[PDB]
């Protein structure tokens, strides 16, 4: 039964070579991909049986400039500074097959973020540095519990057991060691923390709030927004 | 040359210097609190003779804030390095001139660090004192560990025609290399060309105080203070950021030396910068697998407040690391999480990381088509990296795959016009292929056919480093074990072996056997005439009239009648050896062409103006026993 097989050659450079065993090989891959197929649906199946949680997070660089320059000591002072998202969503919904009992759980989430870094470094040896980090977060979402039980239906939806930060102003520094990050407490001194809140219903309240030092009128110190760790928070606060 | 003007001490004295300084990253704002490092180190300059300096540094205490008192003062300790940190810079002693004052030209011994001889460097800067000048508004061009530099010089307090308080000073955005240093990045983040309306928002300038003595013109003492400010992130742009180098030096003593000998480590070196990694300690790799672990442990806590940050802190740090210990570790780190994983090393502009994808891929246990897809789409990325190769070599034993060989082959080519050094990656490969083939190359006839194959992909490295597995070649070539197909994959191996004198002489020797293959013949007068020799030609055209296999005889002949009516260049030196091989002899006639091997060549010539004649040469090849209808093999 003949046998036959051919290649490709540029420059010379053979460019791979078909054969008839090639074919052969080629059919069983065909036979061995309709063998992966064969259980995909079972399997599926298998884990909403079971249930499990499911996360999509993307954390994508889209602004970053980073960058060193030499000292007269002769050590390097990093400079650097990014934007980032952080778009992702929580999910993964459970079934308690045979229970009737649904848990299910929706929560997409947004981190603009953004840092700027200078550090002046000892190759493998040390680091100083400073942090310059302005903030802002976002989720929104539901987490829903339904429950069929001797023909009694239930809709649970259970209550935030922390704050609902529709928005989230924030603004830190941070002296960073080679060993340790640490955040630079602020100022009491017109250290001006205030909340209003407005009821949505009688256990929960929707809340307007800003933590911030006023030392405008302290020399070195950068005004109200800036000089310290502030922020400016929109949020639902649960009552308990 | 050493000028009297730039003499700043006296011959036969060490000057015992504490070297005393410290780098506080602080907010002015918030009583400068810092980020402060305290370095002290006892330093002792060596001078024999004017000009020709010995160095030794020792006692050297690397302390760093871990706290501070409520009035503001800090609090050092000595960190775990400050001990292999002292080691590293006493184990050196360093020996420089400085020809004319303004040329200098370091000599270290053993090859000291990257690092510590920059950092040895700035410290010199600081040492360097100006040629004196009775000029106050001196300012020249000067080298320092920062590159050249427009530094202005003026004579605070003078003596007679000697000064004794000086002030050096320059601006640190006119010397060399404010060229902002390149560094890896996010290379998927899309902006670009902005480093440099940052250097806009960036303010420094350097001054230096010294004190000299008039007597033996010694500096007493040198205070050197930088101070590097930031615009942004200021009100009225006076409450931003600011940075400061304060170092001191102070003579404790001044032993005289009864010396007069220098040395000149065997590496000479300038006062400028060479580049260096952003290395990290081995320890943090862990403190890495606490983040991930932690990040792990936070989106079970529900909580994604800082996840982006810690994973930008983490990726920083995962830039301070180094390659083998990436990789060692590289394991773990997917056992914890394949998709975290992955946004680290889509967003890790480092060259491991794409190198270390393979090995992701490896462990996903990727299906074989997009694993040799993803071969041979790497392959062909130019400047090979030794560590890229060996990965490749890795997959190419592990799937054993045709891509896969054809990618290795073609990037061994690349890394080997890249590097001509025979590393121990081309040795430990031409082993494994000797394991793959032996003596005898019998194996898998589809599996040996492309060993030999792929092996005379890379041809010339072969001869270059192993002799024995071409002459093991020869022996497959001569060998009747391995089947015909083999065989000649053994032959076309030779692509890139240009055969030689005994390679010929063994094409001969299986070609002229009269009861050789047809085809097997006929592939090996191929490759003999590739660039055969006048007495090999006259010997194979006095054995053609009597050649078997009329087949044979009709495709041979057609070939040289062919040959002859060739005119191209090379062809007209080939006719000259073909003539004096036809002498005694002559041709049979060539008949037949659809029952009979038969050769055809053409050749298109054009004249290029201003520039050489191109040609192309076509080889028409037909193979035909008596009894094929059809060809039995052409090659176009």
């Amino acid at each position: 039964v003949p046998e036959a097989r051919a290649y490709l050659r540029i420059l010379g450079e053979e460019l791979g070579f078909a054969s008839l065993h090639d074919l052969q090989l080629l059919g069983k891959l065909l036979l061995m991909g309709a063998r992966t197929l064969q259980g995909i649906p079972q399997m599926i199946g298998e884990v909403i049986r079971k249930g499990s949680k499911n996360d999509f997070f993307l954390h994508y660089i889209f602004m970053e400039n980073a960058f060193e320059l030499p000292t007269g000591a002769g050590l390097q002072l990093q400079i650097s500074s990014s934007g980032v998202i952080a778009p992702g969503a929580k999910a993964g919904v459970k079934l308690e097959v045979a229970n009737m009992q649904a848990e299910l759980v929706a929560k997409p989430s947004v981190s603009v973020e953004f840092v700027t870094n200078m550090g002046i470094i000892i190759p493998d040896f040390a680091r100083s540095g400073v942090q310059m980090n302005t903030n802002f977060f976002h989720e929104s979402g539901l987490e829903a519990h339904v429950a069929l039980k001797a023909g009694k239906l239930k809709f649970i939806i259970p209550s935030p057991k922390r704050p609902v930060k529709l928005l989230s102003g924030g603004n830190t520094l941070h002296l960073v060691s080679t060993t340790k990050t640490e955040v630079i407490p602020p100022l009491i001194e017109n250290r001006q923390s205030w909340s209003v809140c407005k009821q949505v219903f009688p256990g929960l309240n929707y809340c307007t709030s800003g933590a911030y030092s006023n030392a405008s009128s302290t020399d070195s110190a950068s005004y109200y927004p800036l000089t310290g760790d502030t922020r400016l928070e929109l949020e639902l606060r649960p009552t308990g | 040359v050493c000028p009297k003007d730039a003499t700043r001490f006296k011959h036969l004295r060490k000057y015992t210097y504490n070297y005393e300084a410290e780098s506080s990253s602080g907010v002015p704002g918030t009583a400068d609190s810092r980020s402060a490092t305290r370095i002290n180190c006892k330093v002792e300059l060596e001078v024999p003779q004017l000009c020709s300096f010995i160095l030794k540094t020792s006692q050297c205490t690397l302390k760093e804030v871990y706290g501070f008192n409520p009035e503001g003062k800090a609090l050092l300790k000595k960190t775990k390095n400050s001990e292999e940190f002292a080691a590293a810079m006493s184990r050196y002693e360093l020996k420089l001139a400085i020809p004319e004052g303004k040329q200098v030209f370091l000599y270290p011994e053993k090859d000291e660090p990257t690092y510590i001889l920059n950092i040895k460097r700035g410290i010199i800067s600081a040492l360097l004192v100006p040629p004196e000048t009775e000029e106050a508004k001196q300012v020249l061009f000067l080298d320092t560990v920062y590159g050249n530099c427009s530094t202005h010089f003026t004579v605070k307090t003078r003596k007679g025609n000697v000064a004794t308080e000086i002030s050096t000073e320059r601006d640190l955005g006119q010397c060399d290399r404010f060229k902002p240093i390149r560094t890896g990045i996010s290379p998927l983040a899309l902006i670009k060309g902005m480093t440099r309306p940052l250097s806009t928002l960036i303010s420094s300038s350097q001054s230096c105080q010294y004190t000299l003595d008039a007597k033996r013109k010694h500096v007493a003492e040198a205070i050197c203070k930088e101070q590097h400010l930031f615009l942004p992130f200021s009100y009225k742009n006076k409450y931003g950021m600011v940075a400061q180098v304060t170092q001191t030096l102070k003579l404790e003593d001044t032993p005289k030396i009864n010396s007069r000998f220098f040395g000149e480590g065997t590496k000479k070196m300038g006062l400028a910068f060479e580049s260096t990694k952003s290395t990290s300690p081995p320890k943090q790799a862990e403190a890495v697998l606490k983040t991930l672990q932690e990040l792990k442990k936070l989106t079970i806590s529900e909580q994604n407040i800082q996840r982006a940050n810690l994973f930008n802190k983490l990726v920083t740090e995962l830039r301070g690391l180094s390659d083998e210990a990436v990789t060692s570790l590289l394991p773990q780190l997917i056992e914890v999480s394949s998709p975290i994983t992955l946004q680290a090393l889509v967003q890790c502009g480092q060259p491991q990381c794409s190198t270390h994808i393979l090995q992701w891929l490896k462990r996903v246990h990727a299906n074989p088509l997009l694993i040799d897809v993803v071969t041979y789409l790497v392959a062909l990325i130019p400047e090979p990296s030794a560590q890229q190769l060996r990965e490749i070599f890795n997959m190419a034993r592990d799937q054993r795959s045709r891509a896969t060989l054809y990618a290795l082959s073609h990037a061994v080519n690349n890394y080997h016009k890249t590097n001509p050094t025979g590393t121990q990656e081309l040795l430990d490969i031409a082993n494994y292929l000797m394991e793959q083939i032996q003596d005898d190359c019998t194996g898998d006839e589809d599996y040996t056919y492309l060993i030999l194959r792929v092996i005379g992909n890379m041809g010339q490295t072969m001869e270059q480093l192993t002799p024995e597995l071409k002459s093991s070649i020869l022996k497959c070539v001569q060998s009747t074990k391995p089947s015909l197909m083999i065989q000649k994959a053994a032959i076309q191996a030779l692509r890139k072996m240009e055969p030689k004198d005994k390679d010929q002489e063994v094409l001969l020797q299986t070609f002229l056997d009269d009861a050789s293959p047809g085809d097997k013949r006929l592939a090996a007068y191929l490759m003999l005439m590739r660039s055969p020799s006048q007495a090999d030609i006259n010997k194979i055209v006095q054995i053609l009239p009597w050649e078997q296999n009329e087949q044979v005889k009709n495709f041979v002949a057609s070939h040289i009648a062919n040959i002859l009516n060739s005119e191209e260049l090379d062809i007209q030196d080939l006719k000259k050896l073909v003539k004096e091989a036809l002498k005694e002899s002559q041709l049979p006639t060539v008949m037949d062409f659809r029952k009979f091997s038969r050769n055809y060549q053409l050749y298109k010539s054009v004249s290029l103006p201003s520039l050489d004649p191109a040609s192309a040469k076509i080889e028409g090849n037909l193979i035909f026993d008596p009894n094929n209808y059809l060809p039995k093999e052409s090659m176009l």
